[PDB]
C-alpha cells in the first residue's frame, strides 16, 4: 500500500492521486 | 515536492495539499 510506495520507496504524483477520494 | 520518501505525518500532509477538496484515505496497514 501507501507506505511501501511512498514511505519506504519513492512516491509520485502519480501514486499519491491514487488515494484521493 | 512530491518525489521523495514521505512518512508519516509528511504524507498525510502531502495527500492534504495534492488532493485538496476532494479529500483522501490514509490506510497505512492496507
Amino acid at each position: 500500500g501507501i507506505v511501501e510506495q511512498c514511505c519506504t520507496s519513492i512516491c509520485s504524483l502519480y501514486q499519491l492521486e491514487n488515494y484521493c477520494n | 515536492f512530491v518525489n521523495q520518501h514521505l512518512c508519516g505525518s509528511h504524507l498525510v500532509e502531502a495527500l492534504y495539499l495534492v488532493c485538496g477538496e476532494r479529500g483522501f484515505f490514509y490506510t497505512p496497514k492496507a
